[PDB]
């Protein structure tokens, strides 16, 4: 058994060339098909590249195959990007254990500048607290294109428990907008110095930072 | 055209044991040169497999799903069926059967239209209103955000207004987000002038038609 | 319980022979021979399911033998394989001793030999 770790999202004008990789945690990469699945939100999975390089017929020629035993990855390769190519693509492998997905990678056709998102991050209110409730809001909005990570962290420790995340979805200005919730107990939130909300987009990261501060 | 296609509730109480049904038209289940999968994917999540079956009935599952999950075959009726014991909102995706041949390696070809499966026991609820309070500090020509927070509520939809609808500017509501309760809950900000914190008043009117909830939240400054 | 029941778990058994079977014939690699040349262990008759105990003692090789051949083009999950192919032999089976064949045989004579024992018991349920 094993993993299949793709990029969360790559992106790139029309026209030119984008590279999304699909690496393998276990075992080595050629001795099993690498397949890749191109999938419209909404509509079912379709075959893009089979058998780590095959291309079946009504798939365009920009679509193509490849396999580096070296960094043990397999790669899917569109030139001459199109709007059209702008989708979810899932590489796909199989083991003697099962069968393996990737993470999915969502490949963007930049139709205008990219945004870095704007971010938002509330405490919680004095109302919820007195409920013995806690719930941390953070509010990501603007951003393009329409996809990022978003970790909690209580001081400077990782938060993984309690965090809810919607999926971005855009906006009217075709950006995207999206919300991850952290909820605690009220002893747990007055526990610590300071809570942040951290968002990854773009391999760029927006921080901010929220402390329990009663008055 | 070979075309496959899911059959499912729908809606799905946790704990309750999931049944699915694929039904396999212009084609046969009558050649041992394909294996017939079930896959699924959570929503905004990715593709997992769950398992497949051979005509002669013997079964392959995920390690991670195999004690719950069981696989039959129907070759008299065309049909392989699902089944997925002990749902939670976990389990809440759209189901995919889909066709892989043998031997050669495992590659789905086609895929059936696939069918939303949403696992919930949540019964009608109102949403409670927290104010989410604006900044402590006052900067020259800067803004400040203010919200309300509504939370727990089932099921959709929300609707937000400020100031009985006389405020617009500014205003983001956003998607709401589904907990693991079953329960919705979603935000409602507004970008207003930092001068005007104190002085103007901001008050949000939530709406939950399902539950006849009505509830105005007076979102005052904070007091540091 | 019912005829019809045993005869359904015989043409399982059946087909999942048939396909590691025809999974073999359709192979094309070069160094397949080594797949090939292993040595099964025969039963000396095959008239009863309660000779499918020489089967059974031979799926565990039967798994290696298969595991050590997995190619790009040649995967047949081994492991999964046989315990679907086990636990059939075992409702069939169901502390008799397996007496076997001086002669031992390649894979496909192996396979030949059990395909050809459940289609012999088949017929004579019908």
């Amino acid at each position: 058994n094993f993993m299949l770790t793709q990029p969360h999202s790559v992106s790139e004008s029309p026209g030119k060339t984008v590279t999304i990789s699909c690496t393998r945690s276990s075992g080595s990469i050629a001795s099993n098909y690498v397949q890749w699945y191109q999938q419209r939100p909404g509509s079912s999975p379709t075959t893009v590249i089979y058998e780590d390089n095959q291309r079946p017929s009504g798939v365009p020629d920009r679509f193509s195959g490849s396999i580096d035993s070296s960094s043990n990855s397999a790669s899917l390769t569109i030139s001459g990007l199109k709007t059209e190519d702008e989708a979810d693509y899932y590489c796909q492998s199989y083991d003697s254990s099962n069968v393996v997905f990737g993470g999915g990678t969502k490949l963007t056709v930049l139709g205008q500048p990219k945004a870095a998102p704007s971010v938002t991050l509330f405490p919680p209110s004095s109302e919820e607290l007195q409920a013995n409730k806690a719930t941390l809001v953070c509010l990501i909005s603007d951003f393009y294109p329409g996809a990022v990570t978003v970790a909690w962290k209580a001081d400077s420790s990782p938060v993984k428990a309690g965090v809810e995340t919607t999926t971005p979805s855009k906006q009217s200005n075709n950006k995207y907008a999206a919300s991850s919730y952290l909820s605690l107990t009220p002893e747990q939130w007055k526990s610590h110095r300071s809570y942040s909300c951290q968002v990854t987009h773009e391999g760029s990261t927006v921080e901010k930072t929220v402390a329990p501060t009663e008055c | 055209q070979l075309q496959l296609q899911e059959s499912g509730p729908g809606l799905v109480k946790p704990s309750q044991t999931l049944s699915l049904t694929c039904t396999v038209s212009g084609g046969s289940i009558s050649s041992g040169g394909y294996y017939w999968s079930w896959i699924r994917q959570h929503p905004g999540k990715g593709l997992e497999w769950i398992g497949y079956i051979y005509y002669s009935g013997s079964t392959y599952y995920n390690p991670s799903l195999k004690s719950r999950v069981t696989i039959s075959v129907d070759t008299s009726k065309n049909q392989f069926s699902l089944k997925l014991s002990s749902v939670t909102a976990a389990d809440t995706a759209v189901y995919y059967c889909a066709r892989t041949p043998t031997v050669t390696g495992d590659w789905f070809d086609p895929w059936g239209r696939g069918t939303l499966v949403t696992v919930s026991s949540a019964s009608t609820k109102g949403p409670s209103v927290f104010p989410l309070a604006p900044s402590s500090k006052s900067t020259s020509g800067g803004t400040a955000a203010l919200g309300c927070l509504v939370k727990d509520y089932f099921p959709e939809p929300v609707t937000v207004s400020w100031n009985s609808g006389a405020l617009t500017s500014g205003v983001h509501t956003f998607p709401a987000v589904l907990q693991s309760s079953g329960l919705y809950s979603l935000s409602s900000v507004v970008t207003v002038p930092s001068s005007s914190l104190g002085t103007q008043t901001y008050i949000c009117n939530v709406n939950h038609k399902p539950s006849n909830t009505k509830v105005d939240k007076k979102v005052e400054p904070k007091s540091c | 319980s019912s005829t019809k029941k045993t005869q359904l778990q015989l043409e399982h058994l059946l087909l999942d022979l048939q396909m590691i079977l025809n999974g073999i014939n359709n192979y094309k690699n070069p160094k397949l021979t080594r797949m090939l040349t292993f040595k099964f262990y025969m039963p000396k008759k095959a008239t009863e399911l309660k000779h499918l105990q020489c089967l059974e003692e031979e799926l565990k090789p039967l798994e290696e033998v298969l595991n050590l051949a997995q190619s790009k083009n040649f995967h047949l999950r081994p492991r999964d394989l046989i315990s679907n192919i086990n636990v059939i032999v075992l409702e069939l089976k169901g502390t008799f001793m397996c007496e076997y064949a001086d002669e031992t045989a390649t894979i496909v004579e192996f396979l030949n030999r059990w395909i050809t024992f459940c289609q012999s018991i088949i017929s004579t349920l019908t």
